[PDB]
This record gives C-alpha cells, structure tokens and sequence, in this order.
C-alpha cells in the first residue's frame, strides 16, 4: 500500500473516532467513513457500496444518557480496512463476511469507548483542579486531551491492524469456507429488521401503526423514489395534524 | 454598558459548541464541552487568573447532559445572562444554572426522537439507497444535506437564544413540541414501513423450495410452430373439431398461404416449440417473438413458481413483515441489554440453516 | 369415471348440500366446492378456475332474515359435474357456458331450498312433540333428520347428473352455437357486475362514496396485490375514525 | 353450588353450536339449532324424562333468527343462566327469553354487513385472484383464513359471553358496535370500488371497433433503413434541407463509415422497413432493434387503435363504471324480487349481441 | 390555398375573435382554434398538436376585472395559420418558433382588444342613447355592431396574414438558425412553469401547500391518467371536507 | 295577473345571456349584455317607444360586471321582479339595481376561482393530454365537456333564480359558497401539482452534462461469453479461485457439455462480449438474450449516466420544482404589469444558453 494512502487512514481514523463522541459532522457513519477510506486506498466503489450497506445497520445506532451506542465508527473503520486489504470486493464477500464482523467490531468499539469515557472522569477533575485556578487555557487543554483521547481510541486499532501483513489477512479472510459465507450473506438482509424494529419499538402507538401500514403497503410503487416517500410522509403527517388542530 | 459580545465572537463561541462533546463522563456529562464553547465570552468579560475567572470557570463545571444538536438556544441563554452579570445586574449566581437544567430536559426529550431517530435514519437511508450502485453522489448527499442542516439550526437556534434570554421559555413551553414530535413519528413510522417493506431481501429461491413445475399450454408461452421439416406456421380458423376430442386448425405459413391442414400436436402438422429449440430466428420469426415477448409472455415451457412467487402473489414483503413483528416481541419480552446483539446472531444462523437446507 | 370418483364427488355434493344451510365451513361456495370436485374427478386445476370464476358472482350471495339468496351450492356442484362430464377445458367454455348454467342452477337450487326450508316445518313440530317427552334423543333425532335432508336436497340432484351418460350430455354441451357461447362468454365479464352492485346498495352513503371512488382510482397500481388493498383499506378506514372521533 | 360446566362441555357446546342450522323454518326460524348446542349442558344438569327436562327442552322451542357467527355471546349468557338456573337461584323462566330477545336483533344486523357483506366478499375476491391461475392455494387460503376467523370469533365469544353473564348488554351497548359497522363500510366500499375497476372486463378489441390506423411516421416505430441492395444504414446529421422540401442526411453505415448520400424515403437512398422485411438480422441489428423495443416503440408501422385503447386512455374502468351506475340505478327502480336474474339474462344477451355486432 | 380553405379559416377566425369576448363557446382556445384552422387547411394532426401544446401556456389567461388576459385567441389563430403557411410540421418547429410567435402575437392581441375594448364605449353611449328613445331595435343593432367589432379585430389580421405569399413567410421562417430554434425548443419546455405559476399564486396557503406537494409526489404513478388524478382530487378534497367539517 | 313569461321566452333569455359580454367597456362594464339577454322579456310586456319601455332600457343601464357564467341566476331574479313590475306590484325601481348590485360581487369571487382557474384548467390540461398524439378526441372531448357543463349550469341556474325570486340570497348566503371554493382550491393545487411534474421537461441529457461512463462488469449487462474461434459458453461451477487472485469456471457449451475449463477474461479461454460483436445469433442466444433483457440488464458495457438521471434519482420533477419556485418568488417580488412576459422571454433566452452549453 502506498504510505500516502496510510496517513490518509490514519487521519481518517482519526476523524471518525473523534466524531464518534462528537457525532456532529458524522464523520463516524459508514456512509462517509467507509467512503473516505475507499477514497484514501484507491477503490472507492467498493467502499461506497459497503457504507451504504452498513448504514441501514447503523439505523437506530444512537446514544442517549449514558447508553452508548453500538459504536458505528470503529465498525466501519475495521471493516473498511479489512476489505481493503483483502483485494475482493464481489458484494458477496462485502454482505457475507464484512458485515458480520463490522458488528463484532461494533461491539468492540462499544466496550472501547465505554472505557475512554469511563476513563475521561479524572481528565475531567483534572480540568476542575486547573479551573480552580482561574485559567481559561488548563480547562481547555483538558478538554483537547480528552477529545485526543477518545479519537485515539479508534486511531490506535487502526494503525495496529494496518500493521498486520497484507497475505496474513487474505489467507484467513479467504479460509472461511463458502457455505458459511452465503448462509451470513443471506441473513445479512434480516439483520436490519433487527435496528428497523428498535426504531420501531422507541417510537409506536396504536394511533401511529397505520402510518406504518400504510408505509408498508405503499411501497410497492417503486416510481416514487425515497426522497419521493419522505416528503409523501411530510404531507401526511401535515395534513393529519391540520385535521387533528381542527378539534 | 460595556462587554457587548460581537457577531464573531458568537460565531467562534458556536464553533466551539461543536465540541460540546469529547469530555464526556458518567458523574459529570457533557461538563466541559459547555465551557469550551462559552470560553471566548468569559476571556472578553474576565481576564485569566482573577477570582471572578474562578467563579465563572467553576460556575459550569456542574452535570449538564443535553442533545448536542439542540444546546444553541441554551448557549444563547447563557451568554445572554454572562452579559448580564457583567454588566452589573443583580442576577443571582444560581439563576444560569436553574435556567440550564430548566431546559436542560424537555429539550432533550424533543430533539432526541427528532434528530438522531427521524432525521438521521431518513438522510441515512436515502444515503444507502443511492450509494447501492457505488456513487459518489451518497456520501456527498448525506454530508451536505446533515451539516447544511446542523449548522443552519445551530447558528439560528443560538441567535434567538441570545436575543429572547430567559424568555424563551414563555415561547417553548408545551404543546408546539408535542406537535413536533407527532409530526416527526408519523413520518418516522411511515418511512420506517417503507424501509422495512424495501430493505429486507428474504429471497426464498433456493434450489429447494421449488413449487413443481407446470407443463403450462401449447402457446400460453413464448414459441413458435414447427411442423416437421422447419419452417414456421401460424393457426387458422378452426374446421370443425373431430368427433375424437382434437381439433382441426388450419396452418397459415408465414405469407398468407395455406398448407397442411392437419391438427394441432406432436403427431399432427406442426407443434409448438420454444425459442431454444429454433435454427436461423431470422426474418418475420424474430418480428412475432417480439410481439409475444411484448404481449408478456415467458420463455419457459413450464412455468416455475417459488416460494418467493407464492409469497408475493400474497403481499411482497410477507416474510419482511413476519420477521419484524417476531423482533419486535422478542425485543419488547426479553428486556435485556445485549439481546439485540443475540437477535442479530440468531439472524445470521438462521440465514446458514435456510442456506444449507435449500431454501434461501 | 371411477368408482372411488364417483363416491367422491357424493360426498363433496352432500357436504355442499349441508354447508348451504349451515353455511359455516363453507363447503358450499364454489371456490371450495368447484376445486373438490375437481380434486376427485382428477383435473384439478380446471376446478379452481371455475371456482375463482364462479365466487366473484357469489359474492353477495347470503342470505338474509328468510330471504334465500341465490344458493351458490347447488350452481357449483352441478356446473362442476357438467364441466367434469364434457371433456373440455378451455376457460372459454367455462366462461361462456358453465356460467350461465351456475346461474340456471342456482335459481333452481334457490327454489328447492325454499322447498326444503319450508317442508322443516313438520320435522320440527315433531322435534317440539318429542320435546314434550322430556327426551333431549328425540329432539336431536329430528335436527339431524331436518339437516340431513337439506343436504339430501343437493345429494340427490348430484347423483341424477351423474347417471346420465357422458356421450348424450358431451353431445348436448357441444351442440351449443359457437357466436352464442362467445357473447355470452362477453357477458360474463358483465355479470359480476350485478353481484357488485347489490353489496353496493346494501352499504352505501354520501359519507362513503368517496372511497369508493378511491378505491377505484388507485386500482390500476397493478403493483398493490388484493391483500394490500385490503390492508390499505383497513388503515384508511383506522385513520379516518380517528380523525372523525378526535371531534 | 353444583352442575358446574366444565371447558370440555362448553367446547362440545360450541362445536354443536357451529350446528345452529339445519333445522331452518318460516315460521320458528332456527330454533332447533339453539337446543342442539346447549344439549350438553342440559344433560349434565337434568336427567331424561323429567319434568324439569321438559321445561327445559319446551322453554328453547321459540322463535330464535341471528346471524350465526355471532350467536356464541348468546349461547354462552344462556349457559350462565341455565346454571344459575341448575343452582336454586330465583332467575325468572322469562328471563332468558327476554336477553335472547334482546340480543338476538342488534347482534345480527351488526353480524350480516361485518360477515357476509364484507368480509366473506374480501376472502372471496382474495382467493377468486389467486384461483385465476388454477392453482391450489386459492382454496387452501379461503379455507383455512376463514375457518380459523371462525373458530376463533366463536370459540372466544362464546367464552366471554359466558364469563360475562347479562353484564355483556353493558360493554355491547351502542356506539361501540357502530364503529366497527362503518369501518366495515369504508373497507367494503373501497375493496368493491377495487373489484369493480379489476374484474369487470368488457374489452371492445373486437374486428369492428377498430378506428382507423394512421401511417404514424418514418422511424417513429421500430425498424432499420434498408438500402436498394440490403446493408442497414443510419441517418446522419443533415446537409441542408433543399429548396423543394426535402432533407437530405448523411447514410452511416453500421461501422461508422459514410457512403450514399441521398435523401430519405422510398426514392432516396433508403427507406424504413419494419422487421416483417428484415432478413438475416445476425448481427448489430438486433442490439439496435432491442434498444428500439426497450425506448418503448411499436412493432406495427401503423399505429392501431380500438375504442378500448380510447377508453382507456379516458380512464381504465369507464365501461365498468358506467355498468355498475346503470345496474344500480335498475336495481333502485325497479324493486322487484326476481330483478337480479333477469339484469343478468339481459347483460347475457347485451354480450351476445356486442359480440355478434363485432364490437366486445 | 383553396379558396373553400379560405373562407373556413376566415369564419374561424371570426369566431375565435368573437368568443375571445364573449368566453363562452371557448372557440378562441388553442385547442379549440388551432384544431379547426388545422381542420380547414387539410392537415390536422398538426393543428391539434399545436392547440394542444399551446393550451398549456394558455391555461391561467382569464381575464378578471378591466384586467384583460394575454389573449389565447389572436395568438391560437394566427400561429396556426403561420404554422400552415410554412409546409414544416416536425413539432420540433412547432416548439421551437410557433409557440414563442404564439406568445408574441399573444401580446400583440392583448394591445388589439384593449384599444377596442376601450373603442367600444363610443358604442355603448350611442345605445343610450338609442335608448332613450324606448326603442329595442336600437340598442340590440349596436350591442351586435360592438360584437361584430370585436369579432372583426381578430378576423382582419387573419385576412392579412393571409394575404402574405407563402413564400415569403416560408422563406421567412426558414432563416432562423439551427441553435436559436433548438433553445427555443427547450426554453418551450419550461415556459409552462410562469402559466402554471400565476395560478398557483392566485391560490396558495399554509393549509393549501400539502396538497400540491401531495399531487407532485403522486403524479409519477403513470398508471393514473389526468381523468383518474381528477377524481383523486375531487375524493381527497371531500374526504378533507368531511373531517374538517365534523369539528 | 297578466304578462307571463312562458318556457320558450326563458330559453330565448338564456340564449341571448350568452351574449352577455362584445359590449365591453372600461367606464360601464359589461351593461349592454343583460339588456341584450332580457330584451324579450320586455318586448313581450312594453311595446317599443313607451315611456315605460323608454324607463326599463334606461333602468338597465348601469354598470353590471360579473363573471358571465354565473350571471343566470341575477337574469332569473330580473325576470322574476320584471313580471312583478309588470303586475302592477309596488316593488320600487331602484330595487332591481339594489339586489343585481347585491350578487354582483360575491358571485363573481366565488365563480373566478371555480370557473376560470380550476375547472378551465383541468379540462383543457386533460385535452391537452389526449391531443399530444394529434388526436381528435382531444377537441371534441374539450368542446362538448366544457359546453355541456355551461348549458347546464347557464340553464338550471337562471331557472333557480326564477323560481326563486329575491329570495337567492337566503339559499346562497356566506359559508356555504367558501366550502365550494376550498373544495375547488384543494383540486386544483393538487392538480397544479400533477401537472408541473408531468408536463414541465427540461431534460439535461445534452452531449455535455454527460457523467463518466463505469466501465461496469463482466456479466452484469446484457452479452454473451464468446471463448476465440466462435462459440457461446456459460460460466460453471468455480475450481477454487487459485493463489494469484483469478478464479478458475467451467466453460459449458450450449448443450450441457463441459469445453476449455480456463479462466475468466480476455486471456482466457472465454471473455464478456455485448451484442454488437455477435454475429449469426440464430438459436438459443436469442433466447439468452431475451432472457437477459427481461431480467433487466442493459445492453451498453458502459454505464453511461446523465445529468437527468441523477436528478431522476434524486426525485423525478427536481428541476422542475425549482424553476417553480424561483418564478413564483419573482412573481410575488416584482409586482409589476408585464413581469410574465419578462420571465417568459428569461426562460426562452435561459433555455438557448442551456442548449449552447451542452447541458439541455
Ligand atoms: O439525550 C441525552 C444526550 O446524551 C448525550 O449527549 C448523547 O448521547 C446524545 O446523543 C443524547 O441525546
Ligand atoms: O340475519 C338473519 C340471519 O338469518 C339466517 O339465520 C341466515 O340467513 C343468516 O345468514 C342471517 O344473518
Ligand atoms: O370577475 C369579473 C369578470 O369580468 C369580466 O366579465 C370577465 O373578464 C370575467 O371573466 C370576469 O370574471
């Protein structure tokens, strides 16, 4: 690999562990962090298709009061590099093998992240003791160290799996057998009932599965594209509210 | 009145809530990030190393977890009342942190379903659905569209903040964002019906799973008539049928002409054969194929029928909507932490088992 | 035809013959009916299709507060047999002959149960002269005497189409003209219309005639199966309640 | 408190019940089928002969009409009176003449539009489309989704009728049943208004009807350009239109060559032909003759078209809407009782004589 | 020309004028005049293909208090008789040249009927004062001398172009380059949007938006022909009316 | 009670009301029409040269401006108090001129709208659209609907008013009006809608505005597997892809044999080839073919992707959305008299650039 192309991992890496605790300009999603490495190691197709196809996992993958999420930025970090450095990108390969080990990764990264910010309380009393002092710049240098910290925290794992040899990685990429991958493909295109139904699950009334249903049963007509039903949505739910304001 | 913040000065302190997170802990959340950001205002009101540095810098090292995204108009608000204090008003000290954790909750509460559970998953999967094909145009979409949207409600949510103070309040309150969060469910539950419905494949092809096949008809499908030694004949008006049970048909070659005058089948005149079948398709042949193909015809003498047909011909995505309900049970019964993480695996053994069976 | 056919096709038409009266398991429609006949009699295929043919004019067929309505029994076990007995299954013969003879039929079933419904008098008076006794056998006795003969009244017709010969009856269907058997093969895509048009009578408002022309409307989306009209129904319908009980 | 009925006995109440016909009158209609399922229950408490059965047995022998599926209610509050009735309790004999009475009407006039008016049509009309394919699944699916709607609905009204005594007046009540009654308007006028557009088909191809086929033009239709002595050529970009009114156009070759250079049609250079003249269509020809069919042109250089294209381009559906609006307005006209059959007969011959007229 | 063809276009014309007035008839309309101007000069197609591209421009031309509208009828009759004039009927010229001349002598027609609609009070004081007299004859003569003006406004032009050697206006109309009429040609496509647009104008609200954003997003569902969108409208608008009307 | 004007004297006044306007003023809207529509009414009760008949001409010589449609109502009242004026009731004359100015205003607001922007528009859209192929159903369906509607509202509406006398105003009233004109409104913003998606084309498929042609698979587009002298193979089973990174396949035969077992790609023994390099497709190849383009594969190796397409991909009418917002913002901006001619002659100049850039 050229090293050009390994500091643009590395800062791309880099990128995405910090917006997985900023999650501002979603530098973490698979949609752009699987882009961006794909754009950094030459093929970029191949990284486009699986962001996109790891970002209907990452559907429903957000963190709220101190329940971490399944970590979607060191996912699609790992995978990412993973693919890439096993030079087979049938889209096969990409749903059987890539994805199933991008949510054992998430996993990892859960587990990762809940350490750092387990771990940022004492940077935090750190910043407190400086900030008894009366001074703007030990508070703020705290605070960088800390965002350093957690964008280290997936930084570091892909420099190590960077390091890892190039033939290493395809022979037990390759080793696993066929039957095994297609059965994890085919149970690739379940797997997103399982983030669709936590969605689903946070947000569900008996007065809203009709709109489901009826989301359910429109979408046959594939002459209206996404963006199509969205705002065919928007002009539901304005219409319903319209009506529902006039009692 | 001196310490009046600028326009640039509200723009870095914004910048600087963009880190609202990174310093993020369990006893403490989201602590420094608010400090971070309001640094620029505390720096032009108080030099560095004073007692009054120490109060302002010690006043917001207090528990404040919030949405990232919605905070600007509390940011707004707090540098509304840091004016204030600043400029000799008698304000108490605890009345910033009151007005912080005030809204601190239902804003919240409000932008939690709104960003990361409607918003998100929409751009998300539009995102998904255009880089299928491996474009470019996906993660541009996805970044311009969430950061056009992030930045907007940012800046404009922290300057009505800073304009309005604690009287925001008196404008939030209740009602406007509960129809906020109506809206943004049924949208949510309908884009979340069509996302079901389109993004679970379940293919049940297999090479079991095969329905038997149908000898179909002698022209329900896509073929011609070959009678014994080449040539393609078309059938005429019906003679009469015979007393034996078959009847006779008139065979029209490909010109208007009349020749044979036999019965339709295998021992007869002519028999209908698929295109597989057929030698030198050219001419008029290749014209009357189109024209079946266009009428919507198949090319298979039998006609095979799935599991998947069947599934179909019922609802498409019948078997999308029975795993969803089954999840949804299993999810809203099992109430632990890492159950999804075990749905998922028994996802994938599912898929191997229906895979090594034959089925999908 | 076969002996083991023969007992078969008797019990299909003795179990329509009660169904018309219990109507519970529906035996009697000729969805059902039709493709158990066909079952027996070998070709099974063309059973179901005269069936699907023959319910859509079924539809609106139940009878009301003693009135009887056209008696699909009878019509499918009768057109079944006649179809079984003349050895052509074309979907044009079907259509243009085995209809308007399921259409004869069921008038003339319709009549015979009227008979039947009106000869119960004196089986229950009966019953009510056992009931007298005090014996809960007698009374029973008598009910089953009443509904075996409602599914006698089918039985027995079933059996007297079965005696005649296939040759006078194969020459019979045959010598029908062949323009008269395609206009009224035209006309049977007509007749449903009638069917349709009852219900419609039965259920229809000011309120409601908007749906129905809703429904006509988006039918041509060939992409929406029956079931999903049907689950769009039910959640239009789950909506408007909604908005109407919101005031 | 003896004779207590066990959940054996209310099933064998219920699976009699699904008997409540058989035994159907003019006069005393479906009084017999009442007695038959609760023929158990009697047994258990009184034995044969007594004159205590013979109350019993006189007491149901009344006039007793409901829809059948929702008479379970009624057979399970008849089972708690008979046993409260079997236990010494002051229950008058009128009492459950009375409660049948007044349950025996609104339950059927809500069962008969909810029933056999929409939900019988629905099954039907489900299982008649996928029947039109002769397949087995038809009959399996009308069987099995209504057997088990019925099984269920009987055997669960059943229980809470009989868990619920008299007190089921107070949760049926009205409103609550009309709610339901509506919705199953609204389904069933939308379902027919579905079935009206999708199965009433009155084609008008027919050889008369056919309005008369304008030439269309000159490659606006599939087709090559054939030259004199064969080869397929391609128009080029124009030199200039001459002055008396014909454009002349390049003639590629199909290898990107140039050669002829005439004007287009008939005494030119080449001419469109259709593919009926094409011979040895080996070759690129046929990539260009797919492409053609996948733009979405014709096969037929003229363009032919039926009352039935005109109709439709109207809107699919005019003749059956305008036949359904006819028949109703008969059928609220006419108020007869043999009107049906003879609308059928009359639509019967109205085909005939569409047919024999060469228009449907 | 024929002379037959003459005087057809020259009556036609006259009615177009006469109904650009009187609105009634609607034989000013471009689908209406152009069709017959066609019909007159052999050729029809082309004359139907015109009115009919012209009549969406001209939807949203009425006229509404002393506010006169561009003037359908001028514009259809003269562009048709331009478009017969120059034997090119290849409906890219038909866009390309004859919709933006449409346009132009749309103008010019509105600048004609206001002068004569202005003219017409001369008219209209000479009926007073014919009616001061008592005398019915007087008023009803001028009332049809103003009409027969109007009428004449449009009719005299016709007569005019008519006048000019189909030469001269064929050589004319062939000297406009390749590029220009290709631009206006696809400039045709959009000018649509302005006719579109006043009328959206005229009527627009907060509660009105859903439902044009409603028919934008279901108008790609090809299965429903303009007839079918109609009826869908006119069921979603009562459906709206219902429940609103309920509170 | 003389003076009765008779069925053939109200057709008369209904026919001549159709002439309401050609006297059309900018001082005296729209007067000498109601004249002209009720002259014989007043032939039929004063005889020419009278005072009294001098006083009705003069009396109908007001300003009168209403939309012409919805003006048969006001001539019925007319002719409803002029019957009473000519029955010697004491009906004072400025009472006439009172209720004409009364429903002068409010019936032209509610007919504008309904008439000339909503059911005007939609006729002649749905003409427009039958007549895009040259058809004559176009005009003739525009001519008898819009007639047919006219004569029967002009008819039904000014007998109303007869019979009804001053009394209209109590059925028209207020509310009742607004409801009819929503319902209009709501029509035709969602026709509005349909109409700008389907009938504004701004298609930007251009020789620029071309994207970068992938070269896309070997398989994934419609050809056949073309292994050096002739011959169609099909891909096998694969061998176990070997170390260097190129999977080794089974080259089938058309006939089920095995032949070459190479490896896949030009070096190969077989390579992806479209069908522009086929020669003598005559046999099974066609019907692979057939079976390829119905599987949906296209017929380019190179996936060529415009400008429209990305847009089409994005939301079909995209550019079309725009522009209409973009004119409606100009038009609600400019207020001025000849600003739609001005946007119009933008477009036509907008449409030449896009046309000499290469993009439209
Ligand atoms: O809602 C509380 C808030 O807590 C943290 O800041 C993050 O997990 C946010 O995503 C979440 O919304
Ligand atoms: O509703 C009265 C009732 O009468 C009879 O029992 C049957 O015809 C039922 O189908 C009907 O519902
Ligand atoms: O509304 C006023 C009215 O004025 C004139 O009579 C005409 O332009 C009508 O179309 C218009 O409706």
């Amino acid at each position: 690999m050229s090293i050009i192309s390994i500091i643009l991992v590395l800062i791309f890496a880099f990128l995405a562990g910090l917006e997985g605790i900023l999650d501002q300009w979603q530098f973490h999603q698979p949609i752009i962090a699987c882009s961006l490495i794909g754009i950094a190691t030459g093929h970029m197709a191949a990284g486009i298709i699986l962001g996109g196809s790891l970002q209907m996992i990452a559907l429903g993958w957000a963190n709220v009061g101190a329940a971490v999420a399944p970590d979607a930025a060191l996912a699609s970090v790992a995978s990412a590099i993973l693919m890439v450095q096993g030079g087979n990108f049938d889209l096969t390969h990409i749903t059987g093998v890539i994805v199933p080990a991008a949510i054992l990764l998430a996993t990892a990264g859960l587990v990762l992240t809940t350490l750092v910010r387990f771990l940022s309380v004492g940077i935090v009393h750190l910043a407190d003791a400086a900030a008894e002092k009366g001074s703007y710049s030990g508070v703020a240098g705290w605070h960088m160290f800390a965002l350093l910290l957690q964008g280290l925290r997936i930084a570091i794992p892909a420099a190590i799996i960077l390091a890892i040899p190039a033939e290493t990685v395809t022979a037990a990429l390759n080793a696993i057998p066929d039957w095994v991958s297609k059965g994890l493909a085919v149970g690739g295109g379940m797997v997103v009932v399982v983030g669709y139904a936590m969605v689903i699950n946070l947000m569900a009334t008996k007065e809203l599965w009709p709109f489901f249903f009826l989301g359910f049963v429109l979408a046959p007509l594939s002459s209206i594209t996404l963006i199509g039903m969205g705002i065919l949505g928007v002009v539901i739910a304005l219409i319903y509210l319209n009506l529902s304001n006039t009692a | 009145k001196k310490f009046s913040l600028s326009k640039n000065t509200r723009l870095s302190v914004m910048f600087r809530s963009m880190f609202l997170q990174g310093s993020w802990n369990y006893e403490r959340m989201q602590n420094l990030g608010f400090l971070y950001s309001i640094i620029p205002a505390l720096k032009q009101f108080y030099k560095p190393g004073s007692e009054e540095a120490k109060e302002a810098l010690k006043r917001h090292m207090e528990f404040f977890n919030t949405h990232p995204y919605v905070a600007a108009p509390i940011v707004g608000v707090t540098l509304a009342l840091e004016e204030e204090i600043a400029n000799g008003v008698e304000i108490d000290e605890a009345a910033i942190q009151g007005v912080k954790v005030g809204m601190m909750g239902p804003l919240a509460g409000i932008g939690d379903p709104v960003f990361w559970f409607t918003v998100r998953p929409i751009v998300g999967a539009i995102a998904a659905s255009l880089a299928t094909g491996g474009s470019i145009i996906a993660p541009i979409f996805f970044f311009v569209v969430w950061n056009a949207i992030r930045i907007a409600f940012l800046w404009y949510t922290q300057e009505f903040g800073y304009k309005q103070g604690t009287a925001i309040t008196s404008d939030l309150g209740g009602g406007m964002l509960q129809q906020i969060t109506k809206g943004a469910s049924i949208l949510g539950m309908f884009i979340l019906g069509v996302l079901i419905q389109r993004w679970v494949n379940i293919s049940f092809t297999g090479p079991n799973a095969m329905l038997p096949s149908k000898p179909l008809a002698d022209g329900a499908y896509v073929g011609e008539w070959i009678d014994k030694a080449g040539k393609v004949v078309v059938q005429g008006a019906q003679t009469g049928t015979t007393g034996d049970g078959v009847a006779k048909f008139d065979w029209l070659d490909q010109a208007g002409n009349g020749v044979g005058n036999g019965v339709a089948g295998q021992g007869g005149f002519a028999h209908y054969v698929t295109v597989d079948q057929l030698n030198t398709v050219d001419g008029s042949t290749l014209h009357n194929i189109l024209g079946q193909v266009s009428s919507g015809l198949g090319l298979s003498p039998e006609q095979t029928q799935s599991l998947q047909d069947v599934f179909n011909s019922l609802i498409p995505g019948f078997i999308a909507l029975l795993l969803t309900f089954l999840v949804l049970w299993i999810l809203r019964k099992w109430k632990n932490k890492n159950a999804p993480l075990f749905i998922i695996i028994g996802m994938f053994v599912l898929g191997i088992v229906l895979h090594v069976a034959g089925l999908a």
